[PDB]
């Protein structure tokens, strides 16, 4: 099976990528999230995520692609309001999202 | 989620055809769509693509100046108007969807398209 996993990218001075359950229930609007779908890697950043989280999200996505997929996977960047169909096919319709936490 | 094409058939050289593809089923949003063609005995090759909103289009070399891709976002349909056909345009024509791409028109690479219709046959005579 193609992998399905979700990483919460959160922090500021120290930013960490933590694996969380694949669900909208794991999302908030203050962090970035990487939905790894194997051949496609979705890099989603909340409207209130900060620059350190966004930069860490880009590093994590390229890391998965180059170092775990032999460079052979697409990274797709989306924001709130531009989520692609395949993301919604996996997670279901987008609900309201809570604010992030410090 | 579900793609079904229509409008193919047999046409004289220089003639026109209008293919259409219906998007049905569970759709949550708009998505990239494109048209490919498989000549008798060959592989699938890019013809044209169009972005989620229909605002941007992209065309293969052979399609420039002859074909027009469009979409009706209300009906969730995309069309390929093919004008001034010639016999080597004979192929099965497939509408495909790139559900992962968040913006822009489709790429020209078959492997970027994950959802496919069943195809509509297009034969261009030489009489």
């Amino acid at each position: 099976v193609v992998v399905q996993r979700l990483f919460q990218v959160k922090g500021r001075r120290v930013v960490r990528a933590t694996e969380v359950p694949v669900s909208w229930e794991s999302f908030n609007n203050g962090n970035c999230f990487i939905l790894d779908l194997g051949n496609n890697i979705h890099q989603w950043c909340g409207s209130n995520s900060n620059r350190y989280e966004r930069l860490k999200a880009t590093q994590v996505s390229k890391g998965i692609r180059d170092n775990e997929r032999s460079g052979r996977a697409r990274v797709h960047v989306s924001e709130e309001g531009t989520e692609p169909e395949a993301m919604l096919q996996v997670l279901g319709p987008k609900p309201a999202l809570p604010a992030g936490t410090e | 989620v579900q793609l079904q094409e229509s409008g193919g058939g047999l046409v004289q050289a220089g003639g026109s055809l209008r293919l259409s593809c219906a998007a049905s089923g569970r759709t949550f949003s708009s998505f990239v769509m494109g048209w490919f063609r498989q000549a008798p005995g060959k592989e699938r090759e890019f013809v044209a693509s169009i972005s989620r909103s229909g605002s941007v289009t992209r065309y293969a070399d052979s399609a420039k100046g002859r074909f027009t891709i469009s979409k009706d976002n209300a009906k969730n349909t995309v069309s390929l108007q093919m004008d001034n056909l010639n016999p080597d345009d004979t192929a099965v024509y497939y509408c495909a969807a790139d559900l992962h791409r968040p913006y822009g028109p489709g790429s020209q690479r078959t492997d970027d398209y994950d959802t496919w219709g069943q195809g509509t046959q297009v034969t261009v005579s030489s009489l």
